[PDB]
Parts: C-alpha cells; structure tokens; sequence
RNA sequence: UUUUUU
C-alpha cells in the first residue's frame, strides 16, 4: 500500500489534479498510510510562513503541557508539509486546523 | 468591661455560668482581689473536675498578677494533685516558672507534661516552652538545635519551620541561609503564613549580606515590600524597610553604578510610631523597636545629606522629655558632621566633651567604634586604638561575635594606615600581627589576610614571601572582587619590580578572564615608564 | 467525546435533584461537574470564536 | 446553560516581577482602550489594546518602590498611582509624562479612587480617615473621619453621593459625598476587606474579605443580601458589571469566577492563572475582562454579553 | 590618649590606593571601595528587631 | 556451643547531640568498611571498622542545621549528604575534599539514594516530585513526579526500574526508571512512612509505619502479604542483609527487633540505646549490625549469618 | 470493523 499511494501521487502531482482525498474504512489503516507516505514536501517557502503563523496564532492561546503532546507534534510534523488525516479519533482542535 | 459588670450584676450569682463570667470580667477591669473572691466562690460550687481544675488555674494567674508567686505556684501544685492533669495546669506551671528566672520548676513540669499528655495537638507551644526553658540558661546554641530536632520530627507544620526563622534571625545568626531557606519553605508550604515567613527571611537576607549571584526579584528589598503588601500592621515590617533601603545603598555603592531610593525615612518613622501605637503590649519589645527606629532615621538622613532635618528631629525628641544619653549621642554626631567634612582641627574642649557623652551610655560598642574613627581623624592613633580596645573588650565579654570580628579589624587598619606613612617607633606592625592573628582565630576573613599582605609587602619589601603570600592571596578562587584586585595591582607592581614578562602577560590574562579596567590600563601605562 | 457527554449530563442531574428536593446531590453533581472541564478536553472550537 | 466564555489572549511576560494592579479605561470617545498596570518595579506601563492584541505603548516611570495602586479617568486623560515610596504622582497618558507629585506616606495614602467627574482623586490613611486631595488644584481640601483601623478599601458610587471603606478587621463605613456625615457602619466580616465596589444605579455593594466570603449588601438601609462562598482562599478583588447583573472576582487560589447577582450562583470559573490573581476587571459595554497576576501575565477573556 | 597630634603626608605616593573598608551585614563579609572616606558600615545599629 | 547475638561495642560520644544517619560501605575488600554518620551537629564522620572497634578517620563539614540523610556508594569510594537547608554535598572519602556541591532551592531534596551503578542520586521533595540529579556532572537531569504530600523515605531496587516513594500521608508510589510511567500505587497506612527497603532479587518491598506496624508487599501486585505487631511506638528505619533470609528494624521505644519473613516472628530484641534508636544498616554479608541512636552512641552488635 | 444525538 505504500508503494501504491506513492505512484499514485506520482503519477497525481505531474498533473494539476493534486487536492485528493483518500476515503479510507478503519482509523488505523487511516492514519497509519498517512505516517507511512513520509516524503512529499508539496508546500513552497511562503505557504510555510502562512502555515506556521496561522498554526501557532491559533494554538499559542492554550497552555503549556497542552501544547507539546504526541498527536499535536506528529499532526503538525504532516501538516507542515501539506498532508492531513480526519478521522474520528482526533482532537476536535486538529480536525478544525484541517479543516 | 464597665457594662458587662454592670449587667453581670443584674442577675442572682447563684449557678457557675454567672460567677465564672463576673469573676473574668471583673479580672479584666482590674481588681484581681475581687475576681480571686469570685473564682472561689465558684470552686466551692463544682462538679466535673476537670472545671475544678481549670478554676484552681484561673485562680493562680490572678493571684500571680497582684505578685504572690509563693501562692500561685503551691496553688497550681494543689491542681497537679487531682487525679488527672488538664495540660493547662503544666503550661501555666512552665511559664510561672519561666516568669521567676529558675529552671528547677521549669523542667520538672516540661516533664512531667511530655510524660503523660499525648492528646494535645498544638505540637508548637510544646517546643516554644522548651525553646523558651533553654534560653533562660543562656545557652543560645541549644536553643536553635532543640527547634531544628521538633522539625526533624514533623516536616509539615508551616509554623515549625516559621519558628525556626525566627530563632535563627534572634539566637546564633551565624545559619543566616539556613534561615532564608527554612523561610521560604514555610511560606510555601501554605499562604497566610506569608506574613510572617516573609518577614523573617527578609532579615535573615539583611543579615546574610550580599552572598548571592546578584540576582534580581529575590533580594531582601524584593521580600520585604512583598511581606509589606500581604500584612501593612505590624512595625516589624516598617523598620525592615528602613533597613533594606539603606543596605540597599551601600551594595550599590560597592558596585558603584548609583544610589536609588533616596529621601523616605521620615515617612517609613511616622509609619512605625503609628503602627506601634495600635499593638496591645509587647512593652519591652515596642520600645526597643521605636528606639532603633529612631535612631536609624538619623543616620540614615545624615548619610544621604539632609542635616538640617536629622537635627530638627533629634531636638523635637529631646524637647519633649528629659535627656536620655542616647539620643544626645546622636544630636552630637548630626551636629559634628559638617565639621570634619572640611579639614579643621578640633578643639579639646569640644573632644573632651564627646569622648565624656560617650561613658555616659557605654555597653554599645558601636559609640566606641565611631568615637575611634573621630580620633583617627584628627589623628591621635594611640587613643584610637584604646578606644577600639574597650569596644573590643565589650564586644567579648557579650558574647557576640560580629562586634569582636568588626573591632580587630578596624585596629588593623589604624595600624596598617599608620604604617603608610613611612612613621618611625616600629611597633605599628607588631600590632597590625596581633590583631589579624586573632581575626584569623575567629574565621577565614579575607581582608586579614590581605592585610598581612600589605604589611609583609610595605615592611621589608623583599622578594619572594612577600609576592608568595600576595599571589595565594589573588590565585586561589573564593575571593571578593574588590580584594582580588587590591592584592593583583600591589603583585603586578612587586612582579614588575622583579622583571618577569611572562608572569607579567600572565597576571594579565587573569585580568581578562575576569573584568578589570585598570590593573591592565595601569599596565600599559608602566610597560614604557 | 465521552467526558464531554458526561459534563453535560451531570449538568443535567443538578437541574433534577433541586426538583427531586435532593439538595445533598445537587450539590455533590455542581461540583463533579466543575472539577471535570478544565482543559483541551473544553478547547473552544476555532468556528465558534 | 450558561455562555461561551473564554480567553482572547496572553502576554507572556509584561514586567519582571509581581503585577499588583489594573485599570481599564476607555477614557475617549471614540474606541481607544488604554490599560494601564503597575507592578513590584517602577514600572506603570501604559498598554492599548487595539483590535484583537495588547501593543505597549507607554513605559512611563518615576517610582523609587513597587506600585500598590493605579486609577484612570473616564473624561481627561489621565493616571494616577500610589507606592509604598510616599508619592502620588499622577501622569498625562498623552505625551508619556508625569504632571504632578504629592507626597502622601503610608499615614497620607493606600489606594486610590478617582471622582465620577474626575476632580477629586480619595485615598485611604492609616489613622482611620479617608482624604480627599484635588487634581489640577492642589492638596488636601478635606479629610471624612471613622474612628477605626488602617484602611485598605475606598469606592465611589457611580453617580456620585456615596462614597465606602473597608478596613482591617472588617468594618465597613458608608459615607455620602454631598455632605460628608457617615450614614452607616456595617460590621461585615471579621478579616480585612482590601477590595469593594458598587453596583451602577448604586444600590447594591460588594464586599470581599480575607475569610472567602463576598458579602453582598444593600445600599439605603442595613439589609444584607446574601454570603457568597465559592473560594478557597482569600478573595483579591471585585469588580461589578455595566450591567447590573454580574461580577468577576479573583482569589489567591489562582482562579477567576463570574458570579450573577439574581440568583447569587457562579456560572464560570477560569482555571488559567498559575499564581495568585492580584486585579480584575471589565471594559466600557462589559465584554471582556483583564486580569492581572503574581506570575507575570495580563491575561484578556471574552464574556459575550 | 598619650600623642594628641599626628602629622602625616595625605598623598604620600600618588600611584598607590587608599583602602576603604565596607562592611555587608552581621556575619563576616567585607568589601574594598575604592574612593577615600568614612568607613561606611551596612546596618550600623543592628539588625531590626523582628 | 551457640553463638548469640552480643553487643560487642558502645562509643560514649560520637557526636555532640542526636545522630540521624548512618551508611555502611563495604567497597574496598582489604579492611576499609567505611562507616559514615550524620549527627545535627553539621558534621559527617567518616569511621572505619579495624579491627574490632571503631577509629575516627575524620570528621568533615559544611552544613547548615542538622544533617537529614547521607548515603554511601558500593560501586567508587564516594559519599553523599543531605541537609534541612536542602543542599547537597559529595565527599571525596580519600582526602574529604567535597568533590562537588549540589545546591538546591527551598525546596527540592529530603533524603539521598545512589543508583546501582552510582549515576543518579535520587532525592525526596517537600511538594511530591522526586528529581534526580546526575552524580558530579549535572543538575537536576530530570523530575520524576507525582501529586501527593510530602515525601519522607525513598528506595531504589537493586535490579533497577524501580522506584519507591513513602509519603507522609501514608501512600506509596513506585515508578519504573524506563521511562517515567507511575507503575501502581499502594493506598499504604494512614500515617507517614518514614523508610522504604527492597530486597536484593527485588521482588518483596517492605514499608515502616508511624503506627508501628511493618508492612510486606510484592512488587508483581498490591499484595498485602504481611503484618508485623512487635514494635510499641513509631517504626524510624528497616534494612535489609545480602541474602532474603530477615530484616532488622529500629522503633521509637529505644528497642531494635530483628524479624524473619519466613516465620514472621522477632527472632530477636536488642536492649541499649536509653534514648530512641533512628538508624540501623548491615554490612557487606550477614554478619554485623550497626546503629546509631539519638543518645550520641554508635553501637555495632554481631549476628552470626 | 464504519457512524451518531438530547
């Protein structure tokens, strides 16, 4: 499955029909392809900066311990290259930056 | 209490609830022969021993206050013989005997309490009984110790840890970190401990000194406003301001950057008189602390220069009772200030009369060290040294150990300042050896042992002793700025006398690893003379 | 999602214990409930505000 | 059932150390919102809260010890604040400069309060009386007089004729500005008060002690309303809403609740301060509340109306 | 109290320091200020009593 | 002919007042066994066993109030002390040279225990968190903690992922050093604990009780395998001996009981120490016990293996 | 082995 979703990304990003959402059937398998992809990088230098300004804006308000916790780093580690995951099992705070 | 006997009386005194409070109201007024009437007309009328036993303890402190100590102490006894004790009985009989200055009565009830009462569970008046009964021998060492052992026993407690603050502040304030710390933690083991936690490791900080990494926001300026937002009544806090704002200026002096906080004594003295003036009785304690309020007010006005008020001040006080040799001492040295300030010579007649003021109030070995500098001033050294003598042999026969510590030193500066001048009859030094030989005795004093070093190097200048002694002098760590760079300035000068490039590039090496501006600019200056 | 389900219903338990006439539980459920929203478990939600 | 409150924002370190008081003043007419607070410095920092963030405006200073009160007018611009530096040196909030200095110890001045016309500038002493200086005209006009203790609290009520004081060991004093007699005494609670306000239209007064307890009287006669207690520890502050229907108070148990009066009942509770809450308060149309702290915050909520 | 005068040369050499002794609280800590004057103790009368 | 358990020493005056800790090493094999004692006097005496007595090696300070807790080092010849002013020190015990000076804030250490390998250096916390600070190269590498009340009594496992935290409101705490995670938590008595002893093959962890009564537990569980009813008043300090045979404990009432596991019966009880006893430790092998009172004598009693 | 609300 990892070499599936990479030539199909492939053979994606060499047209322009890049915004794909993959429909997956179990949290696990969902987030575990997600983890699994692992280099794309499909993100320039300035929507970096918007991506990092705007994420840190709308977490910076909630306090310390709350902030550095397995899920927030990891998602936004994926975020940061331009890759999400949404299924149930998420904080309401991420599903919402996804979205 | 004239209403309440008013309306005790109307009622038939026939039950205890009646007698009992007429008896503690007419107490209250006054009149303790006629609440020692009523407690016993209530002792004949008992049931429930243990109210027999309270009675018979009313009945001694009220006797105690008239005197009759012979009385209320077989009295309390007579209570001790029910069959159970009431651990009120056992307190009172501690402090009867703590009010009659024998610790035979004492112990014997501390005993005699601890033995049989465990349903107590105060577990601080236990220890300040204790604390209070080794005191009264004098022993000040124990005391510290016998708090220190009710700590070790129950570490919770706020007010164990507060109280041994206190006593370290009071009794041995040679712990003064240890103090700071056990502060801090009664502080923050709760909240309204804050008050007085917070004033008792402020003055274990002043007492410290400056023994920190120049840190911000936990200096003992910092402690005693917060000390002073949490509980602005008591006067303790007041003078702790007054304190903390003069040492305040002298740290930044030794630093040298700029004096801050300047014109407030007046203010921070109206403020403890007021706040005296509202505490129901310490009496002892009060005077002492409007005393060196005072007092510290004066110096504190001369120091940063506004004469005029310190004597307006000092006159206003004697003008309103009879002379009291201390505070003419001060309006002797407010008035002696401006004089002296300006090189003039003074007349014996005006000397005399300062030196007799001073036996006048004499137990105080800080008169006899400012007497002394008065001397020096003028320059008479022998009579300097006689008066820095007694203040030394006052500050021995005390006890305390700061004065003793104080006065050594300061003959050995007249000693080694005399030596300066290139002065003849060579017993200046032999002097100078005594003294530091007996600061050394005491402690590890730095100063002392740059003062050998000044006086090896100015006597018999020589080669290697003197740069031997000055260098383990400036390279061993653990020295205060100021001394480090005193005794590097007179080796580099020395080391220059005896050429040696390499260690000369080498002193100025430990002058860049450290900050220094003119051992080395001095440096530059002599290496083309 | 769970411990948000139950800050509401033992919000709602306060509301019928003072019909009931139980005031031993309404006031043991209005503390249960306000020792149990504290953090990002209460986040407010980004659309919200 | 209750409302959707909650933070807007958090400065992270304002000053260096403790931050003892708050004002919150939307002093000109158009949409200023200046706030001003003042800590265990110098420092009187004169903040403006523009949009969505706090931006430092101002670090105006002339204290010599740390600043124990501050106040804002709601006509001129203007400040005042009071240290345990026996000064009262009142600023201009314009051009960052002081205009005056009175020199008032701790027997002249506690805590400050300005007049609803912003004329007249109360203090509490310590003898027991409340004195009465004049801004822009000198000193010390007169003095109101309670044979009491030193005193921590003073209030104003918003439409003037009112004017209160708390005190070590609990009592409370109303007097009534017009001619100056003392209408009543409360007995109130048996630990200092250090914090009161009315309410606006003036008939409800809040009290908050040192025991936990908020006292809530009633004004124009003796009747008391009710104890709330929901605390635990003592209670710093309290500040009344624009509408007469809440008020937040802060405690020394690092929390800031928001009570109503109609019911007497807390409805939220905020859990976000690490260190005790030493100032609390609301803004013009009451939406937002500030809430200064021991540890180095200003903390900005969001209380829809 | 025997010599009643002293004459002394104030700079007696312009290169060497005068020493200045400071002296910080109750338990033993001195400092060497630099400029000549009086002796400057911190909390001359004492500690407070607390 | 039977070899009873005999005094076979007294030392009249160790110290000048009570004496709190007391450490046995038996680090070098030649004739060393080290034996360190912390008295409240704010002096550590180091002492070695020659022959058949004790001679004072030296006597080594800096210190504030009493000495707390000192502990010796099985891997290097190494010791460490604790004080009430929470500072600590490390002593060369070759020159008594103070190798390093670990400080520490109001409040962060109570008592002191090496990791097997003599890396950590363990300490208790006045507020719950047990940190600990990496021996002679770092501070405070890491804070291990819980919520609770006060930590009197600490123990580290031979094997090692164990780490036992006594509470003075009577709850144990035992974390695995892997990676932090709380393993399971003893409800314990209902008053303080006081001292905390494992087993070498760690698998039986033994707790003393302010009530006097010693509990066993096994580490796989919560097993309350045992009660021990021998002691009248307070229990101070248990130790162990290098093989799982029997324990000896210290109580309050100026008594020294050795108990067994396998029969749970006091084999038997000492009678010295006129003032009550706060430390007993074993040697190297079964043979020898030490113990210090709060009377100033050392006393060191045989009991064959 | 997906999804949900008073």
């Amino acid at each position: 499955d990892r070499g599936v979703y990479l030539s199909l990304l492939a053979s994606l990003r060499t047209r322009a029909q890049l915004p794909v959402v993959v429909f997956t059937f179990s949290r696990g398998r969902c987030d575990e392809q997600a983890s699994g992809l692992t280099s794309l990088d499909l993100t320039t230098s300035s929507e970096k900066s918007e991506i990092h300004l705007f994420l840190q804006r709308c977490l910076a308000r909630l306090r310390g311990s709350d902030r550095q916790l397995p899920q927030v780093l990891h998602m936004s580690e994926l975020l940061n290259r331009g890759l999400g995951v949404h299924h149930s099992g998420i904080l309401p705070i991420l599903k919402e930056i996804v979205e | 209490y004239d209403k309440a006997i008013q309306a005790f009386k109307s009622t038939p005194l026939e039950v205890l609830e009646d007698i009992i409070g007429f008896a503690l109201a007419l107490f209250m007024k006054g009149l303790y022969k006629e609440s020692s009437k009523a407690y016993e007309r209530a002792l004949s009328i008992v049931e429930s021993e243990q109210d027999k036993a309270h009675i018979l303890t009313a009945l001694a402190i009220t006797e105690y206050k008239q005197g009759k100590t012979d009385v209320a102490k077989t009295l309390l006894f007579k209570c001790s013989i029910l069959k159970e004790p009431t651990t009120e009985s056992l307190q009172a009989l501690c402090a009867l005997g703590l009010a009659m200055q024998d610790a035979t009565l004492s112990k014997a009830a501390l005993n005699e309490l601890l033995k049989h009462i465990k349903h107590k569970d105060s577990n601080y008046q236990r220890c300040l009984l204790t604390s209070a009964i080794y005191a009264l021998q004098g022993r000040s060492v124990a005391v510290q110790k016998q708090i220190s052992k009710a700590v070790h026993s129950n570490p919770g407690d706020p007010a164990l840890w507060s109280l041994l603050s206190r006593v370290v502040a009071q009794y041995a304030q040679r712990n003064a970190k240890g103090g700071v710390v056990a502060g801090n933690v009664a502080h923050i083991l709760d909240s309204n401990h804050g008050k007085k936690a917070l004033l008792y490791t402020a003055v274990n900080q002043l007492a410290m000194g400056s023994s920190s990494a120049e840190d911000e926001k936990n200096t003992a300026l910092k402690t005693i406003q917060k000390a002073a937002l949490l509980s602005p009544g008591d006067p303790a806090i007041w003078a702790g301001l007054m304190a903390a704002c003069h040492a305040d200026d002298k740290l930044a002096l030794v630093n040298n950057t700029q004096p801050k906080r300047i014109d407030l004594y007046l203010a921070l003295l109206s403020a403890v008189s007021a706040s005296i003036k509202d505490e129901k009785f310490f009496e002892n304690y009060n005077q002492s602390l409007e005393k060196w309020s005072l007092s510290q007010a004066v110096t504190g006005l001369i120091d940063t220069g506004r004469i005029s008020e310190a004597e307006t001040l000092c006159t206003k006080n004697l003008k309103s009772n009879p002379d009291q040799p201390a505070v003419i001492l001060l309006l002797r040295q407010v008035q002696c200030k401006p004089l002296l300030e300006s090189q003039k010579p003074l007349p014996d007649a005006v000397l005399e009369e300062l030196q007799k003021t001073v036996m006048s109030n004499s137990t105080s070995v800080p008169a006899w060290q400012w007497l002394a500098h008065v001397y020096q001033s003028q320059g008479m050294m022998r009579a300097a040294e006689m008066c820095y003598r007694k203040s030394l042999q006052l500050a021995s026969q005390r006890g305390s150990w700061s004065g003793k510590l104080s006065s050594l030193l300061r003959l050995a500066l007249l000693a080694l300042k005399v030596c300066m001048a290139n002065i003849s009859n060579d017993h200046w030094p032999s002097l100078v050896q005594e003294a530091t030989t007996e600061a050394l005795k005491l402690c590890f004093c730095p100063l002392a042992v740059l003062l050998q070093a000044l006086l090896q190097f100015k006597r018999k200048m020589g080669a290697r002793e003197t740069r031997r002694l000055l260098e383990r002098v400036v390279y061993q760590p653990g020295y205060p700025k100021s001394i480090a760079s005193t005794a590097r300035w007179y080796l580099l000068r020395h080391l220059y006398a005896k050429d040696d490039y390499e260690l000369i590039d080498v002193l100025v090496n430990n002058a860049k690893t450290h900050g220094d501006t003119r051992a080395l600019e001095l440096n530059q200056r002599l290496s083309s003379q | 999602r769970c411990i948000q389900r139950l800050a509401e219903m033992c919000r709602s338990l306060r509301g019928a214990a003072r019909l009931v006439g139980e005031p031993v539980l309404g006031a043991k459920m209005e503390t249960a409930a306000t020792l149990l929203r504290r953090d990002i478990v209460f986040a407010a939600s980004l659309y919200t505000q | 059932m209750t409302n959707q409150y909650g933070i807007l924002f958090k400065q992270e370190q304002a000053h260096d150390d403790a931050i003892w008081s708050v004002a919150w003043g939307t002093n000109k007419k158009e949409n200023s919102e200046t706030v001003v607070t003042g800590s265990l410095d110098d420092l009187v920092k004169v903040w403006k809260w523009r949009d969505e963030r706090l931006d430092l405006q101002w670090s105006l200073e002339g204290h010599q010890l740390g600043v124990v009160s501050v106040d804002i007018s709601h006509t001129l611009p203007i400040a005042a604040s009071s240290s345990l530096d026996a000064h009262i040196r009142l600023w201009d909030l314009e051009n960052g400069k002081q205009i005056k200095s009175i020199d008032a110890g701790p027997v002249d001045a506690w805590t400050l309060a300005f007049s609803p016309d912003s004329q007249y500038l109360a203090t509490g002493t310590h003898v027991g009386k409340v004195n009465i200086f004049g801004v822009e005209s000198g000193k010390k006009e007169y003095s109101l007089d309670t044979r009491g203790k030193f005193i921590l609290s003073i209030a104003y009520s918003p439409d003037g004729k009112y004017l209160a004081s708390g005190a070590i060991d609990g009592i409370i004093n109303i007097f009534d500005i017009a001619t100056g007699k003392l209408l009543h005494t409360l007995e109130g609670h048996a630990m200092p008060i250090r914090s009161l306000t009315f309410s606006p239209d003036s008939q409800l007064l809040v009290t908050a002690s040192d025991d936990g307890y908020i006292k809530i009287y009633d004004v124009q006669h003796a009747n008391l309303a009710g104890t709330l207690s929901g605390h635990a520890s003592w209670v710093l502050n309290v500040a009344f809403c624009p509408d007469d229907t809440h008020f937040v108070s802060s405690s020394s148990d690092k929390s800031v609740k928001v009570w109503d009066v109609g019911t007497r009942t807390c409805v939220h509770t905020f859990f976000d301060h690490q260190d005790q809450v030493w100032g609390v308060k609301y803004n013009g149309n009451g939406s937002k509340i500030v809430s200064v702290g021991d540890d180095q915050e200003i903390h900005i909520y969001d209380c829809p109306i | 109290m025997m010599e009643t005068e002293r004459l002394v040369l104030p700079p007696p050499d312009p290169l060497d320091l005068p020493l200045r002794a400071v002296e910080l609280g109750c338990t033993g800590h001195w400092e060497l200020l630099n400029l000549p004057g009086a002796p400057e103790s911190s909390l001359p009368h004492g500690l407070p009593p607390c």
